[PDB]
């Protein structure tokens, strides 16, 4: 209206802005072992799978881009542009050698003969997938026979399982008994690799990588560097992936040596403990309110 | 009594994931891109209503 | 080799085996938490291949230091890895290696030979200070995840014949990032060499439970209510 | 189109037949099939590309 009468109103709301960002990480110097993963001359064959875990160590990513023009990067879980400040509780890799035209079977909710028989991924699948081609490194002119894959299974595979069972196997009511007779089968095919074969049967290396969020005090991430502490301003805070905002505080709360964090009856932090020097600061939040104007009649 | 356990209340149901990911606006921004994040935080803002 | 002969008996475990469940502190609140936890007024184990279930609540008070680490395996044999705790006066040794065990290992004291015939694949080892240190010392095992968890308590106790009556919250040790399967544990002695000795502990198994604990202003936990054990309890529960 | 009514059905001959290429089913699970109990069967079949 463009009449006031007489009285107080709720007009808006207001909230102290924050002054400067303030960053703590790990004091950590180690590189994690992403280098030996990869370039290993050696892969193992998909039924098969190698499977590495990464831990207490600064992660970084920039050796993934300077590998390869990679024919595939997916990540599920995350933003392949935000690994750079993320911080796991642990790292899983798995590597193995697949035909072209089965990359897309590597993804959660797929069927598939890798994806039953070989290699089944869990559908909350936080993590990211990497295939590049491999041609000329796993591609003998008269052909290779190293990589093979399972083809018959009783039943589908669990999430995350491996199995290395060889045995003949019955397709009928009749039992082989040892040998691959008729309507008894062996499980394993062997893939054949040659230079003059087309695209969507050359090799194809994948890497696959599995993290793992909330759990004990993470210890994988240090890529970017940490910052000074500053007290008693509105400020916000990055304390080991821990983000938020507020005034830091001297604490007198008696935290004991396997404590980092401090929740209230709300549920909600309100202590915490800097990774690099351990001290326990109070977090408050900044000042908000809301505003009223007073004013009588507009006449 | 009625009132502090109202409030306490109301404040308690803000934990709730209401079948998103996670309960925290900010590991959602730090995690993920917009196209995918309004699909999480449509429930939480259903909840919330 | 074999030298021991095990006799049983049964007792009552009253309110033991509680353990803080996470790393958060917290201060004057009343939680509520459902997990792995020693039943109230459960009925234990006395000794004079066990199996492993979803956990192991451990408890001793013998000082002639005959008790020194343990071994946990399903087939307890080289096919498959087995986990090796080995306290010693120094430091403590952590293996995930598929030895070949006898069929009643101890150290002969320091041969290992007698525990195991041979080593072999592995990849985990870990050494740091030794986990043990009218003295009553209790132990938490499980494993879950992908992950096995040591907690553990140490208390000065006066001479009794059973558990005492209190409350002491055990903190943790270790979390080692193993992931495999554990179905039996056994028990390691040492003894000089051939001479006879005795040794005797309790061992409780585990069960998913929901438990009220109270936090004091020093974060400590100082008292417990399983809200299954009575309809009193029950009462406190859902009251908080 | 045939249409299967009024009998025992056994899909322990689907299984028998062939390490089938694929098989799919939607509106229930293929593991289940042996207790359910329908009103009427309809079967279509035929040869196409691969
Ligand atoms: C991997 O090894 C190759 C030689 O085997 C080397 O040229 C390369 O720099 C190494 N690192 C990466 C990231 O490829
Ligand atoms: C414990 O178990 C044994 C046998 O399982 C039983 O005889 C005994 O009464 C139970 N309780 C106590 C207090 O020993
Ligand atoms: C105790 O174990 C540690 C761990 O390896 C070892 O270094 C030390 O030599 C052992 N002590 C004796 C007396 O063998
Ligand atoms: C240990 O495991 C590897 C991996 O299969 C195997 O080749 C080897 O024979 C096993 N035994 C020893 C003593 O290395
Ligand atoms: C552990 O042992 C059990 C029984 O011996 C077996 O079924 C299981 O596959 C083994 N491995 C795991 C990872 O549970
Ligand atoms: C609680 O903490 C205060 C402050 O340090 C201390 O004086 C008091 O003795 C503590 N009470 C206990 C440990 O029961």
């Amino acid at each position: 209206s463009f009449t006031v009468e007489k009285g107080i109103y709720q007009t808006s709301n207001f909230r102290v802005q924050p002054t400067e960002s303030i960053v703590r990480f790990p004091n950590i110097t180690n590189l994690c072992p992403f280098h030996e993963v990869f370039n290993a001359t050696t892969f193992a064959s998909v039924y098969a799978w190698n499977r590495k875990r990464i831990s207490n160590c600064v992660a970084d990513y920039s050796v993934i881009y300077n590998f390869a023009p990679f024919f595939a990067f997916k990540c599920y879980g995350v933003s392949p542009t935000k690994l750079n400040d993320l911080c796991f509780t642990n790292v899983y890799a798995d590597s193995f050698v697949i035909r072209g035209n089965e990359v897309s079977q590597i993804a959660p909710g797929q069927t598939g003969n890798i994806a039953d028989y070989n290699y089944k991924l869990p559908d909350d699948f936080t993590g990211c997938v990497i295939a590049w081609n491999s041609n000329k490194l796993d591609s003998k002119p008269s052909g290779n026979y190293n990589y093979l894959y399972r083809l018959f299974r009783k039943s589908k595979l669990k999430p995350f399982e491996r199995d290395i069972s060889t045995e003949i196997y019955q397709a009928g009511n009749k039992p082989c008994n040892g040998v691959a007779g008729s309507n008894c089968y062996s499980p394993l095919q062997s893939y054949g690799f040659r230079p003059t074969y087309g695209v969507g049967h050359q090799p194809y290396r994948v890497v696959v990588l599995s993290f793992e969020l909330l759990h004990a005090p993470a210890t994988v991430c240090g890529p970017k560097k940490s910052t000074n502490l500053v007290k008693n301003k509105c400020v916000n805070f990055n304390f080991n992936g821990l983000t938020g905002t507020g005034v830091l505080t001297e604490s007198n709360k008696k935290f004991l040596p396997f404590q980092q964090f401090g929740r209230d009856i709300a549920d909600t932090t309100d202590a915490v403990r800097d990774p690099q020097t351990l001290e326990i600061l109070d977090i408050t939040p900044c000042s908000f309110g809301g505003v009223s104007v007073i004013t009588p009649g507009t006449n | 009594n009625h009132n502090a356990q109202a409030l306490n209340t109301l404040v308690k149901q803000l934990s709730s994931k209401f079948g998103a990911i996670s309960s925290v606006l900010n590991d959602i921004l730090s995690r993920l891109d917009p196209p995918e994040a309004e699909v999480q935080i449509d429930r939480l803002i259903t909840g919330r209503l | 080799v074999n030298l021991i002969t095990r006799t049983q008996s049964y007792t009552n475990s009253f309110t033991r085996g509680v353990y803080y469940p996470d790393k958060v502190f917290r201060s004057s609140v009343l939680h509520s938490t459902q997990d792995l936890f020693l039943p109230f007024f459960s009925n234990v184990t006395w000794f004079h291949a066990l199996p492993f279930n979803d956990g192991v609540y451990f408890a001793s008070t013998e000082k002639s230091n005959i008790i020194r680490g343990w071994i946990f395996g399903t087939t307890l044999d080289s096919k498959t890895q087995s986990l090796l705790i080995v306290n010693n006066a120094t430091n403590v040794v952590i293996k995930v290696c598929e030895f070949q065990f006898c069929n009643d290992p101890f150290l002969d004291v320091e041969s290992e030979f007698r525990v195991y015939s041979s080593a072999n694949n592995c990849t985990f080892e870990y050494v740091s200070q030794p986990f043990l240190m009218k003295n009553l010392r209790e132990f938490v095992f499980k494993n879950i995840d992908g992950y096995f968890k040591i907690y553990s308590k140490h208390t000065p106790i006066n001479l009794e014949r059973d558990l005492p009556q209190g409350f002491s919250a055990l903190e943790p040790l270790v979390d080692l990032p193993i992931g495999i399967n554990i179905t039996r544990f056994q028990t390691l002695l040492a003894l000089h060499r051939w001479t006879a000795g005795a040794a005797a502990y309790y061992v409780g198994y585990l069960q998913p439970r929901t438990f009220l604990l109270k936090y004091n202003e020093n974060g400590t936990i100082t008292d417990a209510v399983d809200c299954a054990l009575d309809p009193l309890s029950e009462t406190k529960c859902t009251l908080k």
